[PDB]
RNA sequence: AUUGUUGAUUUUGUGGGUGGUGGUGCAU
């Protein structure tokens, strides 16, 4: 179990801007918001199951 | 009928080899079709197309709200007519009696004899309160006609169904109850009778309610005072004895 | 139309679903819900001919993924379809053990499973038989109250129908914290059954699954109706009751405070 | 009619076409897809990285969403369906809800053009 | 809570009704 993770994918600066640490799924059906589990030899979606390299 | 055997011995042998045959293409394509997903997939990611309500949809969405809005009624079961009542408690009591009048001519329920227990026996906001000093505490202050109410409210505060581990609780407290029980026969009451037969008896029959659901606890209680009273008894004799124990067989009696 | 290159794909996959039965299926099935035109590449893929096992692991997968209106249109679509296929085409009109359990898996997502499943099949000439077996797999699993009241409350409004009656004695029989407001529905349903000016409900011919119903509602739900509303269930009764039912109902109702 | 009681229909109605993000997970996703209107946060919030993101989020320059202050999450809750009711209608059970996004109005209300005039 | 990312569908504790895609004959 994980408390709070969707705190940790984002990063909020002093100046209130938001960046984003985590690469979203391009498949459209997953569309933005839905965000790769980043692992050491690749980037999982819990979604679409796809598989993406984490350099590409 | 031997031939006929081996016929339909070999037919069997004969399906089955076939339809392992036809489990082992299955995951020969299976295993194909895996290792050209990714070929696949991705033409299908390239022609992936561009991006009301029925008014029955609107409807069931609206009455689920609403309904959430409301208020929930309780279940209740069918009324038993009278008859059925009065057979089923004179079943019960039928059942009741019987087993009775077994332990009577010797059935022990580990359903054994007694015969069997005579091997090598010759040969050789309210608190709950774990133990008996901490009730007093809680009806320290409160008057002596006022312990039922308190030991009431504790069994309602702590029921079995409002949270984990009420039922060792108010197993403990059924064991806390009999001390207390006890307890309250040794100290003098010749000043308010009435008074002490109106708690007494009525912690009683709070009692009695506890040990249908938790006899266990109460039987180990019950025993613990047991070895205790003989170990009094073995050194100050009579004078170990005292009002409560005269009352402590008699509610085991009711129990 | 499909890329070439994938048609022979997927309809390769079609082959091995006909005749599946057990191990894991192909990676290229397991990722359609994810896709945007699943409706065509499971079109492909032939699901009328998706064997038993198919059906079952298909219904877990595309109701775990899918949105709620897109869960949808696999129950309609599919699983519907199959459902009534199956029923009409057996020789006994049983319904295959591998499909019983992918209506129960469609009713994880109860949205979707009484939209989808249960209201198209009641307004598109369900029959008894069809009804029966759909009511023992709502009869079994288990449903919010919060959805099945609301259900109920739909199906009470509708034309009355024997076969509609079922699904209203099922929900009935499953003993739910029924809303307020879908025990008053539910006595306008039956009142709507009483002679008086009235459309022909007053006068048509109960089967007994009606008074099975009715019953049930006196038994479970009598402690939750107003007194005005009691009396009009029994002025029902005397005038619909039936011979050896009409009796119990009479004595449960009675037997219930007002709330 | 004050804010917090209008807040309370428009967040009713919001439910009822299924128009709610609850909780700081869809909130974070709602705001990120565009499909954010209104902005609904609580000032109780222990941890103040939550309310640095959803003000940042509800402050991008791209897509900027009005946002309101609400004293406690329990109520948010309450607003947004959470709990349960009792037999005597009371809220019973209820959860706390940090930070609500409304997707879809559902329909058009006076209040919903109050809320709107006020932050104009 | 839980599903396989998902959102209250579940999980936990205490109670608890149920024989039911059951058969087989009978009476339009
Ligand atoms: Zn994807």
């Amino acid at each position: 179990k994980v408390k709070l993770a969707v705190l940790s994918y984002y990063k909020v600066d002093a100046e209130g801007k938001v960046t984003k640490l985590r690469r979203e799924c391009s498949n459209p059906t997953c569309g933005a918001g839905v965000f790769l589990a980043n692992h050491k030899d690749r980037l999982y979606c819990g979604k679409c199951h796809s598989v993406y390299k984490v350099n590409a | 009928k031997a031939e006929v055997m081996k016929e339909v011995i070999a037919k069997s042998k004969f399906y089955k080899q076939e339809r392992q045959k036809a489990q082992g293409i299955m995951e020969d394509q299976i295993d194909n079709l895996d290792d050209n997903f990714e070929d696949v997939m991705s033409e299908l990611m390239m022609t992936q197309p561009k991006k009301p309500k029925t008014d029955l949809d609107k409807e069931y969405d609206i009455k689920v709200k609403e309904l959430q809005l409301d208020k929930r009624a309780a279940p209740s079961d069918r009324t038993k007519t009278e008859e059925e009542k009065n057979a089923e408690a004179e079943e019960k009591k039928r059942e009741l009696e019987q087993q009775r009048l077994d332990r009577m001519n010797g059935m022990i329920e580990l359903e054994r004899g007694v015969e069997d227990l005579d091997d090598g026996f010759w040969e050789n906001s309210i608190s709950c309160p774990r133990t008996h000093d901490a009730l007093l505490d809680q009806v320290k202050k409160l008057d002596l006609d006022d312990h039922p109410k308190i030991v009431k409210n504790i069994i309602k505060a702590y029921q079995p169904k409002l949270a984990e581990g009420n039922k060792e609780k108010l197993g403990k407290f059924t064991a806390v109850l009999l001390r207390h029980i006890i307890f309250l026969s040794n100290q003098n009451y010749l000043k308010n009778v009435q008074s002490f037969k109106r708690t007494q008896n009525a912690l009683i029959s709070i009692l009695k309610s506890l040990s249908e659901k938790y006899n266990r606890e109460l039987s180990e209680e019950c025993r613990d005072y047991i070895n205790e009273m003989q170990a009094r008894y073995k050194k100050n004799h009579f004078d170990a004895l005292s009002n409560g124990d005269l009352v402590f067989f008699s509610i085991i009696g009711i129990l | 139309a499909l890329p070439e290159k994938v048609i022979k794909a997927y309809t390769t996959v079609g082959s091995i679903l006909k005749t599946w039965t057990h191990g894991k299926l192909p990676k290229l099935f397991k990722v359609i819900p994810s896709l945007r035109n699943w409706q065509d590449v499971i079109y492909v893929t032939n699901p009328e001919e998706w064997s038993p096992h198919v059906v079952y692991e298909a219904t877990k997968l595309f109701v775990s993924n899918l949105t709620a209106k897109e869960s949808q249109k696999f129950i309609n679509l599919i699983l519907l379809e199959r459902f009534r296929d199956n029923i009409e085409t057996s020789e006994d009109h049983s319904l295959n053990y591998h499909i019983y359990r992918a209506v129960k898996k469609s009713l994880y997502k109860p949205s979707a499973f009484f939209k989808g499943f249960l209201f198209p099949l009641v307004e598109t000439g369900c029959n008894v038989r069809e009804a029966t077996i759909a009511g023992s797999v709502l009869a079994k699993v288990s449903v919010p109250a919060l959805h099945s009241s609301a259900a109920l409350s739909y199906l009470l409004r509708l034309p009355f129908s024997p076969p509609t009656t079922v699904f209203i004695k099922i929900l009935l029989d499953k003993k739910y914290a029924l809303p307020y407001q879908t025990v008053d529905d539910c006595v306008y349903y039956f009142m709507r059954f009483r002679i008086l000016s009235n459309g022909e409900d007053a006068t048509r011919v109960l089967p007994v699954i009606w008074h099975k119903a009715f019953l049930t509602f006196a038994q479970r739900y009598k402690n939750d109706i107003t007194q005005d509303q009691r009396d009009f269930l029994l002025e029902t009764v005397r005038q619909r009751g039936h011979k050896d039912i009409g009796p119990e109902i009479r004595r449960e109702l009675l037997a219930g405070a007002s709330r | 009619v004050t804010i917090e009681d209008a807040l309370k229909v428009v967040l009713r109605t919001a439910l009822v076409h299924d128009g709610l993000a609850r909780g700081l997970r869809e909130s974070t996703k709602a705001l990120t897809r565009g499909e954010a209107l209104l902005v609904v946060l609580v000032s109780s919030v222990t941890e103040a990285n939550i309310i640095k993101l959803v003000e940042g989020l509800a402050n991008d320059p791209e897509n900027k969403v009005p946002l309101i202050k609400v004293a406690d999450a329990k109520q948010l809750g309450e607003w947004a369906g959470l709990g349960k009711i009792d037999r005597e209608g009371n809220a019973r059970k209820v959860v706390g809800a940090s930070v609500v996004v409304v997707k879809n109005w559902g329909a058009e209300t006076d209040e919903l053009s109050m809320i709107m005039e006020h932050f104009s």
